[PDB]
């Protein structure tokens, strides 16, 4: 592990402040850029000093989230239970775009949600799928950029390098509490171990 | 001239006409050119005709717009369009 991460040099100190800007609070609280009707040519208000670019640092700085992929596994039973994690997605990060990735079954739950933008039909139990369209699902992952994924299947090597290529910040999964699973926490920014093979025994 | 009798024994005996034709390069360039301008007559003539499906409410009410992926994206838009509908109404009440 320290062959890994060369010059940690520990965690931050207590006294670092991170600026001043995009600092603290939520995303629906920060004051700049503001709009500037007075400015002949459509620029913004911007802070003194501060760059122009600005909409990028929050992730950095605070960990903002704007759009999550959820892939959930399992069918009606499993997706109708993930809704108050993702109202719990909604609540602690406001204005977020929560993607659903599931089963055709687990699809349809999602029409009695009202934090889901999109939910997206796609067979996650087959282990060796079509080339053309794990592509297509990869890129258009890609192509959504999202902040976070989060995935509630049990994930070896194969699933942790899918989340890996998604582009995503943070790469969350649950994993498989056998051998089977070594090497995926290093492409995956956080993982769980359940207490079984079966996610849906709890 | 251009007729050759055969005759074999035993068999009906064969009168054989033949008339080497081709058409002239001058000919099928006519046909090329007529049509051209047929294909340029029609596409002014049925251009300016009126389209029975496409500019029917069938079509444009639906979301058409002789895209070939309107479809595919009209339903997602619309289930999007339910959940920001239920999510509005949670939000009025
Ligand atoms: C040689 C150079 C190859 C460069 C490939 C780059 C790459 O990663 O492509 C990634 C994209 C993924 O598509 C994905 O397809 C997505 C489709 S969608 O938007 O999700 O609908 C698209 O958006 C996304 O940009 C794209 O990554 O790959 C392809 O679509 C297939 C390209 C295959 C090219 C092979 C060339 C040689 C063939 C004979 C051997």
């Amino acid at each position: 592990n320290p062959w890994l991460d060369l010059f940690y040099d520990g965690e931050d100190e207590p006294e670092t402040e991170y600026g001043s800007m995009f600092s603290d609070g939520k995303q629906d609280e920060d004051p700049y850029p503001r709009d500037n009707p007075e400015n002949p040519y459509g620029f913004l208000k911007f802070p003194q000093g501060y760059a122009v670019e600005m909409a990028s640092l929050g992730s950095k700085v605070r960990g903002d989230v704007r759009r999550c992929c959820c892939v959930v596994s399992g069918g009606v039973y499993d997706n109708l239970l993930f809704f108050p994690a993702i109202q719990l997605i909604k609540d602690r990060y406001p204005g977020v775009q929560i993607d659903i990735i599931t089963s055709a079954r687990g699809k349809q739950t999602y029409e009695m949600n009202k934090n889901v933008r999109w939910a997206t039909v796609y067979d996650l139990d087959d282990n060796f799928p079509d080339p053309a369209e794990y592509t297509d699902m990869l890129g258009l992952l890609k192509n959504r950029y999202y902040d976070m994924v989060l995935s509630t299947k049990l994930a070896g090597l194969g699933h942790a390098a899918f989340l890996f290529m998604t582009t995503a910040r943070d790469r969350v999964s649950y994993v498989y509490p056998n051998v089977n699973a070594a090497g995926a926490g290093l492409l995956l920014s956080e993982t769980f171990t359940p207490d079984s093979m079966n996610l849906s025994e709890g | 001239m251009a007729v050759l009798v055969e005759h074999v024994e035993g068999q009906r005996d064969l009168i054989t006409h033949k008339s080497i034709w081709h058409l002239s390069d001058a000919a099928i360039k006519n046909v090329y050119l007529f049509y051209m301008m047929f294909t340029c007559w029609g596409c002014c003539v049925f251009g300016a005709a009126k389209d029975p499906y496409y500019d029917s409410e069938q079509y444009r009410g639906d979301g058409g717009d002789g895209t070939g992926h309107w479809v595919y994206e009209k339903q997602e838009d619309i289930e999007e369009a339910g959940r920001a509908a239920l999510w509005r109404e949670e939000l009025i009440e």
